[PDB]
Protein backbone atom coordinates (compact mmCIF):
# COMPACT_ATOMS: atom_id res chain seq x y z
CA UNK A 1 0.00 0.00 0.00
CA UNK A 2 1.51 3.17 -1.09
CA UNK A 3 0.20 6.39 0.67
CA UNK A 4 -0.14 10.01 -0.04
CA UNK A 5 -1.63 12.99 1.72
CA UNK A 6 -5.45 12.93 0.38
CA UNK A 7 -4.50 16.90 -0.33
CA UNK A 8 -2.63 19.85 0.31
CA UNK A 9 -2.57 24.01 -0.15
CA UNK A 10 0.04 26.36 -1.03
CA UNK A 11 -0.53 30.15 -1.88
CA UNK A 12 0.70 31.36 -5.25
CA UNK A 13 4.58 31.74 -5.25
CA UNK A 14 4.72 29.46 -2.26
CA UNK A 15 6.51 26.37 -0.96
CA UNK A 16 4.93 22.73 -0.85
CA UNK A 17 6.09 18.95 -0.20
CA UNK A 18 3.75 16.07 -1.01
CA UNK A 19 4.97 12.51 0.48
CA UNK A 20 4.90 9.30 -1.01
CA UNK A 21 5.51 6.36 1.58
CA UNK A 22 4.66 2.66 2.17
CA UNK A 23 2.53 1.61 4.97
CA UNK A 24 5.13 -1.48 5.58
CA UNK A 25 9.08 -0.67 4.95
CA UNK A 26 10.69 2.82 4.17
CA UNK A 27 10.82 4.04 0.62
CA UNK A 28 14.32 3.88 -0.85
CA UNK A 29 16.23 4.71 -4.76
CA UNK A 30 15.53 1.25 -5.24
CA UNK A 31 11.76 1.69 -5.53
CA UNK A 32 12.56 4.12 -8.13
CA UNK A 33 9.92 6.53 -7.54
CA UNK A 34 7.75 8.31 -9.95
CA UNK A 35 5.66 11.76 -9.94
CA UNK A 36 2.84 12.49 -12.62
CA UNK A 37 0.12 15.17 -11.99
CA UNK A 38 -3.02 15.07 -13.54
CA UNK A 39 -4.05 19.13 -13.98
CA UNK A 40 -8.49 19.17 -14.10
CA UNK A 41 -9.90 17.21 -17.17
CA UNK A 42 -6.73 16.38 -18.85
CA UNK A 43 -4.70 12.83 -18.73
CA UNK A 44 -2.06 12.54 -16.68
CA UNK A 45 1.82 13.70 -17.35
CA UNK A 46 5.01 12.86 -16.31
CA UNK A 47 7.35 15.09 -13.77
CA UNK A 48 9.73 13.03 -12.22
CA UNK A 49 11.32 9.67 -12.52
CA UNK A 50 14.24 7.72 -10.92
CA UNK A 51 13.36 9.68 -7.66
CA UNK A 52 14.67 13.14 -8.40
CA UNK A 53 15.15 13.02 -12.59
CA UNK A 54 12.88 15.94 -14.62
CA UNK A 55 11.33 14.89 -17.58
CA UNK A 56 11.86 16.82 -20.37
CA UNK A 57 10.51 20.18 -20.11
CA UNK A 58 9.02 19.49 -16.57
CA UNK A 59 10.15 23.11 -14.75
CA UNK A 60 12.48 23.27 -12.32
CA UNK A 61 10.40 24.50 -9.56
CA UNK A 62 9.56 21.03 -9.05
CA UNK A 63 12.07 18.61 -7.01
CA UNK A 64 11.52 14.92 -6.59
CA UNK A 65 13.96 13.39 -3.26
CA UNK A 66 13.51 10.81 -0.63
CA UNK A 67 13.57 12.22 2.96
CA UNK A 68 12.61 10.26 6.55
CA UNK A 69 11.72 6.96 5.03
CA UNK A 70 9.26 8.80 2.07
CA UNK A 71 9.53 10.14 -1.53
CA UNK A 72 8.66 13.54 -1.63
CA UNK A 73 8.01 16.28 -4.24
CA UNK A 74 8.54 19.63 -3.60
CA UNK A 75 6.86 22.52 -5.47
CA UNK A 76 9.04 25.67 -4.98
CA UNK A 77 7.13 29.07 -5.89
CA UNK A 78 3.60 27.91 -6.94
CA UNK A 79 1.98 28.36 -10.27
CA UNK A 80 -1.61 28.81 -10.74
CA UNK A 81 -1.22 26.13 -13.22
CA UNK A 82 -0.17 23.72 -10.86
CA UNK A 83 -3.95 23.03 -9.06
CA UNK A 84 -3.66 19.16 -9.79
CA UNK A 85 -3.91 15.90 -8.42
CA UNK A 86 -0.36 14.17 -8.29
CA UNK A 87 0.10 10.76 -7.72
CA UNK A 88 3.37 8.88 -7.41
CA UNK A 89 4.21 5.16 -8.38
CA UNK A 90 6.64 3.25 -6.73
CA UNK A 91 8.17 -0.13 -8.25
CA UNK A 92 8.09 -3.08 -5.09
CA UNK A 93 8.42 -6.03 -7.77
CA UNK A 94 8.09 -7.27 -10.92
CA UNK A 95 6.03 -6.65 -13.03
CA UNK A 96 5.34 -3.20 -12.83
CA UNK A 97 4.49 -0.47 -9.96
CA UNK A 98 1.79 0.41 -7.46
CA UNK A 99 0.32 4.10 -7.33
CA UNK A 100 -0.56 6.49 -4.31
CA UNK A 101 -4.36 7.35 -4.03
CA UNK A 102 -2.85 10.88 -5.30
CA UNK A 103 -2.55 14.05 -3.72
CA UNK A 104 -4.96 16.93 -4.46
CA UNK A 105 -3.29 20.26 -5.03
CA UNK A 106 -4.77 23.51 -4.49
CA UNK A 107 -3.09 26.76 -5.19
CA UNK A 108 -5.21 29.20 -3.17
CA UNK A 109 -7.23 31.69 -5.02
CA UNK A 110 -10.08 32.17 -2.61
CA UNK A 111 -10.58 31.93 1.23
CA UNK A 112 -11.02 28.60 2.94
CA UNK A 113 -14.92 28.35 3.84
CA UNK A 114 -15.68 25.51 6.08
CA UNK A 115 -18.51 22.54 5.19
CA UNK A 116 -21.61 22.18 5.78
CA UNK A 117 -23.28 19.05 7.15
CA UNK A 118 -26.06 17.62 6.91
CA UNK A 119 -26.62 14.06 7.59
CA UNK A 120 -30.28 12.22 6.78
CA UNK A 121 -31.17 8.90 8.19
CA UNK A 122 -32.92 6.57 6.42
CA UNK A 123 -36.45 6.52 5.85
CA UNK A 124 -39.32 4.41 7.65
CA UNK A 125 -40.32 3.65 3.51
CA UNK A 126 -36.92 2.44 2.58
CA UNK A 127 -36.66 0.37 5.86
CA UNK A 128 -40.01 -1.27 4.77
CA UNK A 129 -38.04 -2.22 1.24
CA UNK A 130 -35.65 -3.75 2.99
CA UNK A 131 -33.02 -1.22 2.37
CA UNK A 132 -31.43 1.36 4.03
CA UNK A 133 -29.33 4.37 3.08
CA UNK A 134 -27.59 6.53 5.29
CA UNK A 135 -27.44 10.34 3.34
CA UNK A 136 -24.18 12.62 4.27
CA UNK A 137 -24.40 16.04 2.49
CA UNK A 138 -21.60 18.25 1.79
CA UNK A 139 -21.71 21.94 0.67
CA UNK A 140 -20.20 25.40 0.70
CA UNK A 141 -16.35 24.24 0.96
CA UNK A 142 -13.17 25.67 -0.21
CA UNK A 143 -10.26 23.94 -0.62
CA UNK A 144 -12.87 21.67 -2.76
CA UNK A 145 -11.60 18.65 -1.24
CA UNK A 146 -12.48 16.68 1.95
CA UNK A 147 -12.53 13.09 3.16
CA UNK A 148 -15.42 11.40 4.70
CA UNK A 149 -15.47 8.78 7.38
CA UNK A 150 -18.30 6.49 8.77
CA UNK A 151 -18.69 4.98 11.58
CA UNK A 152 -20.85 2.17 13.37
CA UNK A 153 -21.15 3.16 17.04
CA UNK A 154 -17.26 4.03 17.25
CA UNK A 155 -15.61 1.95 15.01
CA UNK A 156 -14.87 2.20 11.70
CA UNK A 157 -17.41 1.14 8.63
CA UNK A 158 -15.17 0.99 5.36
CA UNK A 159 -18.13 -1.40 3.24
CA UNK A 160 -20.99 0.34 1.38
CA UNK A 161 -19.85 3.59 1.32
CA UNK A 162 -20.43 5.34 -1.97
CA UNK A 163 -18.84 9.39 -1.96
CA UNK A 164 -18.55 11.98 -4.87
CA UNK A 165 -15.66 13.83 -6.09
CA UNK A 166 -16.02 17.28 -5.22
CA UNK A 167 -17.77 19.67 -7.58
CA UNK A 168 -18.13 23.38 -7.74
CA UNK A 169 -21.23 25.03 -6.79
CA UNK A 170 -23.05 28.37 -8.38
CA UNK A 171 -21.26 30.26 -5.77
CA UNK A 172 -18.04 28.97 -6.78
CA UNK A 173 -17.37 27.16 -3.30
CA UNK A 174 -17.80 23.28 -3.35
CA UNK A 175 -20.27 20.50 -2.47
CA UNK A 176 -19.82 16.55 -2.17
CA UNK A 177 -22.27 13.88 -1.30
CA UNK A 178 -21.83 10.05 0.67
CA UNK A 179 -24.11 7.25 1.23
CA UNK A 180 -23.73 4.36 3.82
CA UNK A 181 -25.62 1.63 2.35
CA UNK A 182 -27.08 -1.05 5.40
CA UNK A 183 -29.07 -3.46 5.99
CA UNK A 184 -32.38 -2.58 8.19
CA UNK A 185 -31.18 -5.27 10.46
CA UNK A 186 -28.03 -3.29 10.64
CA UNK A 187 -29.49 0.19 11.14
CA UNK A 188 -31.59 -1.51 14.08
CA UNK A 189 -28.95 -3.16 15.84
CA UNK A 190 -26.94 -0.08 16.37
CA UNK A 191 -26.62 2.51 18.98
CA UNK A 192 -25.82 4.94 16.30
CA UNK A 193 -24.21 5.77 13.06
CA UNK A 194 -22.05 8.93 12.08
CA UNK A 195 -20.57 10.97 9.12
CA UNK A 196 -17.39 12.36 9.74
CA UNK A 197 -16.21 14.91 6.91
CA UNK A 198 -12.67 16.09 7.56
CA UNK A 199 -11.80 19.30 5.71
CA UNK A 200 -8.25 21.19 6.03
CA UNK A 201 -7.28 19.63 9.34
CA UNK A 202 -10.97 20.06 10.83
CA UNK A 203 -13.76 17.47 11.62
CA UNK A 204 -17.52 17.66 11.58
CA UNK A 205 -19.41 14.68 12.32
CA UNK A 206 -22.77 14.34 12.39
CA UNK A 207 -24.46 11.54 14.41
CA UNK A 208 -28.04 9.98 13.74
CA UNK A 209 -29.54 6.86 15.94
CA UNK A 210 -32.82 4.28 14.88
CA UNK B 1 2.42 14.94 -32.05
CA UNK B 2 2.16 11.77 -30.53
CA UNK B 3 -1.78 10.35 -30.20
CA UNK B 4 -2.91 7.15 -28.42
CA UNK B 5 -6.63 7.42 -29.25
CA UNK B 6 -8.49 4.69 -26.92
CA UNK B 7 -12.19 3.15 -28.38
CA UNK B 8 -14.19 0.19 -27.69
CA UNK B 9 -15.38 1.10 -24.14
CA UNK B 10 -18.91 2.41 -22.94
CA UNK B 11 -21.43 0.89 -21.10
CA UNK B 12 -21.78 -3.07 -20.84
CA UNK B 13 -23.69 -5.21 -18.54
CA UNK B 14 -21.48 -7.67 -16.02
CA UNK B 15 -22.58 -10.67 -18.34
CA UNK B 16 -20.46 -9.26 -21.40
CA UNK B 17 -17.78 -7.72 -22.78
CA UNK B 18 -16.00 -5.31 -24.13
CA UNK B 19 -13.07 -5.10 -26.74
CA UNK B 20 -11.26 -1.62 -26.03
CA UNK B 21 -8.55 -0.27 -28.83
CA UNK B 22 -6.23 1.90 -28.81
CA UNK B 23 -4.87 4.00 -32.29
CA UNK B 24 -1.19 5.26 -32.28
CA UNK B 25 0.07 7.63 -34.40
CA UNK B 26 3.46 9.88 -34.22
CA UNK B 27 6.09 7.55 -33.09
CA UNK B 28 7.74 4.18 -34.13
CA UNK B 29 4.76 2.46 -32.17
CA UNK B 30 7.06 -0.90 -32.21
CA UNK B 31 9.73 0.55 -30.38
CA UNK B 32 8.12 0.64 -26.88
CA UNK B 33 6.15 -1.54 -24.40
CA UNK B 34 2.50 -0.71 -24.36
CA UNK B 35 0.50 -0.50 -21.41
CA UNK B 36 -2.96 -0.10 -20.27
CA UNK B 37 -3.80 1.87 -16.72
CA UNK B 38 -7.45 2.90 -15.40
CA UNK B 39 -9.02 4.96 -12.79
CA UNK B 40 -12.05 4.25 -11.29
CA UNK B 41 -14.68 6.93 -10.39
CA UNK B 42 -13.27 8.67 -7.58
CA UNK B 43 -9.98 7.17 -7.07
CA UNK B 44 -6.43 6.71 -7.84
CA UNK B 45 -4.33 5.40 -11.11
CA UNK B 46 -4.33 1.43 -11.45
CA UNK B 47 -1.68 -0.29 -13.73
CA UNK B 48 -3.87 -2.72 -15.81
CA UNK B 49 -1.61 -4.55 -18.25
CA UNK B 50 1.21 -4.09 -20.37
CA UNK B 51 2.80 -6.16 -23.63
CA UNK B 52 6.55 -5.99 -24.46
CA UNK B 53 7.14 -4.51 -28.55
CA UNK B 54 6.98 -7.75 -30.61
CA UNK B 55 4.18 -8.99 -28.01
CA UNK B 56 5.01 -12.42 -26.70
CA UNK B 57 5.28 -11.11 -23.68
CA UNK B 58 2.21 -9.55 -21.27
CA UNK B 59 1.76 -9.38 -17.78
CA UNK B 60 -1.38 -8.66 -15.57
CA UNK B 61 -3.08 -7.23 -12.07
CA UNK B 62 -3.32 -9.63 -10.73
CA UNK B 63 -6.84 -8.79 -10.13
CA UNK B 64 -7.53 -9.09 -13.79
CA UNK B 65 -5.41 -12.35 -14.44
CA UNK B 66 -7.57 -14.85 -16.72
CA UNK B 67 -9.94 -12.39 -16.69
CA UNK B 68 -8.26 -9.11 -19.48
CA UNK B 69 -6.28 -9.96 -22.72
CA UNK B 70 -3.61 -7.85 -23.88
CA UNK B 71 -2.47 -7.76 -27.28
CA UNK B 72 -1.03 -5.48 -30.30
CA UNK B 73 -0.79 -5.12 -33.59
CA UNK B 74 2.38 -3.26 -34.84
CA UNK B 75 0.97 -2.93 -38.51
CA UNK B 76 -2.26 -1.54 -37.15
CA UNK B 77 -0.53 0.37 -34.51
CA UNK B 78 -3.40 -0.78 -32.28
CA UNK B 79 -3.28 -2.04 -28.64
CA UNK B 80 -6.13 -3.93 -27.46
CA UNK B 81 -7.91 -4.93 -24.16
CA UNK B 82 -10.27 -7.82 -24.16
CA UNK B 83 -12.08 -7.56 -21.31
CA UNK B 84 -14.11 -10.45 -20.19
CA UNK B 85 -16.18 -12.08 -17.13
CA UNK B 86 -16.29 -8.00 -16.19
CA UNK B 87 -16.55 -7.29 -12.39
CA UNK B 88 -17.83 -3.66 -10.91
CA UNK B 89 -14.40 -2.65 -10.28
CA UNK B 90 -14.03 -2.99 -13.83
CA UNK B 91 -15.96 0.63 -13.78
CA UNK B 92 -13.11 3.14 -14.58
CA UNK B 93 -11.81 5.54 -17.42
CA UNK B 94 -9.02 3.00 -19.01
CA UNK B 95 -5.89 4.41 -20.72
CA UNK B 96 -3.58 4.07 -23.17
CA UNK B 97 -0.15 4.34 -22.24
CA UNK B 98 3.56 4.40 -23.35
CA UNK B 99 6.32 2.80 -21.24
CA UNK B 100 9.31 5.43 -22.21
CA UNK B 101 11.86 2.74 -21.87
CA UNK B 102 14.31 4.20 -19.22
CA UNK B 103 14.55 1.11 -17.49
CA UNK B 104 13.79 -2.95 -17.71
CA UNK B 105 12.35 -3.39 -14.89
CA UNK B 106 10.40 0.06 -13.94
CA UNK B 107 7.64 1.03 -15.86
CA UNK B 108 8.02 4.74 -16.32
CA UNK B 109 4.87 6.69 -18.41
CA UNK B 110 5.68 9.26 -20.54
CA UNK B 111 2.84 9.62 -22.83
CA UNK B 112 -0.86 9.28 -21.99
CA UNK B 113 -4.50 9.03 -24.05
CA UNK B 114 -7.01 11.03 -22.75
CA UNK B 115 -8.83 7.42 -21.76
CA UNK B 116 -12.32 6.07 -22.62
CA UNK B 117 -14.72 5.64 -19.87
CA UNK B 118 -16.20 1.98 -19.21
CA UNK B 119 -19.42 1.80 -17.07
CA UNK B 120 -20.26 -1.89 -16.13
CA UNK B 121 -23.89 -1.31 -15.35
CA UNK B 122 -26.14 -3.81 -13.40
CA UNK B 123 -29.31 -2.13 -15.56
CA UNK B 124 -29.28 -0.82 -18.78
CA UNK B 125 -32.22 1.32 -18.24
CA UNK B 126 -34.00 1.87 -14.58
CA UNK B 127 -36.10 4.03 -13.06
CA UNK B 128 -35.34 5.22 -9.63
CA UNK B 129 -36.90 4.65 -6.15
CA UNK B 130 -37.08 7.94 -4.41
CA UNK B 131 -37.70 8.34 -0.16
CA UNK B 132 -38.36 11.15 1.40
CA UNK B 133 -35.81 12.60 4.16
CA UNK B 134 -37.94 14.05 6.45
CA UNK B 135 -37.02 17.61 7.58
CA UNK B 136 -34.66 18.15 10.25
CA UNK B 137 -33.72 21.41 11.74
CA UNK B 138 -30.29 20.70 13.22
CA UNK B 139 -27.48 21.29 10.97
CA UNK B 140 -29.92 24.60 9.31
CA UNK B 141 -30.22 28.02 10.30
CA UNK B 142 -32.21 29.20 13.20
CA UNK B 143 -36.04 29.00 12.19
CA UNK B 144 -35.53 26.67 8.94
CA UNK B 145 -35.48 22.90 8.48
CA UNK B 146 -33.92 20.87 5.68
CA UNK B 147 -35.38 18.14 3.81
CA UNK B 148 -35.30 16.08 0.49
CA UNK B 149 -35.49 13.42 -1.63
CA UNK B 150 -33.30 10.45 -1.96
CA UNK B 151 -33.18 9.13 -5.99
CA UNK B 152 -31.49 5.68 -5.51
CA UNK B 153 -30.15 3.45 -8.15
CA UNK B 154 -31.23 4.55 -11.86
CA UNK B 155 -29.68 4.60 -15.01
CA UNK B 156 -28.32 5.96 -17.31
CA UNK B 157 -28.22 10.06 -16.16
CA UNK B 158 -30.03 12.60 -16.13
CA UNK B 159 -32.81 12.83 -13.74
CA UNK B 160 -34.69 15.74 -12.93
CA UNK B 161 -35.99 17.29 -9.80
CA UNK B 162 -38.07 19.93 -8.90
CA UNK B 163 -40.19 21.02 -6.09
CA UNK B 164 -44.04 22.08 -5.54
CA UNK B 165 -44.45 21.29 -9.60
CA UNK B 166 -42.05 24.64 -9.82
CA UNK B 167 -43.28 26.40 -7.59
CA UNK B 168 -40.62 26.31 -5.10
CA UNK B 169 -37.46 27.17 -6.21
CA UNK B 170 -35.73 29.09 -3.37
CA UNK B 171 -32.88 27.17 -1.03
CA UNK B 172 -33.19 23.88 -3.35
CA UNK B 173 -29.96 22.17 -3.50
CA UNK B 174 -29.96 19.53 -5.56
CA UNK B 175 -26.18 17.43 -5.57
CA UNK B 176 -24.18 15.64 -8.21
CA UNK B 177 -24.96 12.21 -8.36
CA UNK B 178 -22.90 9.50 -7.58
CA UNK B 179 -21.99 6.52 -9.56
CA UNK B 180 -22.63 3.61 -7.06
CA UNK B 181 -20.40 0.25 -7.70
CA UNK B 182 -23.48 -1.66 -9.13
CA UNK B 183 -23.32 0.99 -11.80
CA UNK B 184 -26.46 2.81 -10.92
CA UNK B 185 -26.70 6.35 -9.86
CA UNK B 186 -28.22 8.32 -7.17
CA UNK B 187 -28.81 11.70 -6.18
CA UNK B 188 -30.32 13.78 -3.53
CA UNK B 189 -32.63 17.15 -3.58
CA UNK B 190 -32.81 19.13 -0.44
CA UNK B 191 -34.71 22.55 0.19
CA UNK B 192 -34.59 24.48 3.21
CA UNK B 193 -37.84 25.99 4.29
CA UNK B 194 -39.29 27.77 7.16
CA UNK B 195 -39.77 25.37 10.39
CA UNK B 196 -43.38 26.75 10.71
CA UNK B 197 -44.10 25.82 7.36
CA UNK B 198 -43.68 22.37 8.03
CA UNK B 199 -47.55 21.85 9.83
CA UNK B 200 -49.06 23.63 6.75
CA UNK B 201 -47.63 23.35 3.56
CA UNK B 202 -47.60 20.40 1.40
CA UNK B 203 -43.60 19.48 0.01
CA UNK B 204 -43.66 17.22 -3.09
CA UNK B 205 -40.13 16.36 -5.02
CA UNK B 206 -40.90 15.62 -8.61
CA UNK B 207 -38.55 13.58 -10.06
CA UNK B 208 -38.41 12.86 -14.21
CA UNK B 209 -36.56 9.97 -15.45
CA UNK B 210 -36.99 10.48 -19.80
CA UNK B 211 -34.83 7.14 -20.11
CA UNK B 212 -37.43 4.77 -18.05
CA UNK B 213 -40.42 6.65 -18.77
CA UNK B 214 -40.49 6.79 -14.82
CA UNK B 215 -42.03 10.19 -13.01
CA UNK B 216 -42.05 10.31 -8.98
CA UNK B 217 -44.02 12.95 -7.25
CA UNK B 218 -42.77 11.81 -3.75
CA UNK B 219 -44.96 13.97 -0.89
CA UNK B 220 -42.22 14.92 2.40
CA UNK B 221 -43.86 14.74 5.66
CA UNK B 222 -42.57 16.02 8.94
CA UNK B 223 -42.10 12.57 10.57
CA UNK B 224 -43.31 12.17 14.51
CA1 LIG C 1 5.56 -1.19 -19.63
Amino acid sequence: VVTQEPSLTVSPGGTVTLTCGLKSGSVTSTNFPTWYQQTPGQAPRLLIYNTNTRHSGVPSRFSGSISENKAALTITGAQPEDEAEYFCALFISNPSVEFGGGTQLTVLSQPKAAPSVTLFPPSSEELQANKATLVCLISDFYPGAVTVAWKADSSPVKAGVETTTPSKQSNNKYAASSYLSLTPEQWKSHRSYSCQVTHEGSTVEKTVAP
Amino acid sequence: EVQLVESGGGLVQPGGSLRLSCAASGFTFSVYYMNWVRQAPGKGLEWVSDINNEGGTTYYADSVKGRFTISRDNAKNTLTLQMNSLKPEDTALYYCVRDAGYSNHVPIFDSWGQGTQVIVASASTKGPSVFPLAPSSKSTSGGTAALGCLVKDYFPEPVTVSWNSGALTSGVHTFPAVLQSSGLYSLSSVVTVPSSSLGTQTYICNVNHKPSNTKVDKKVEPKS
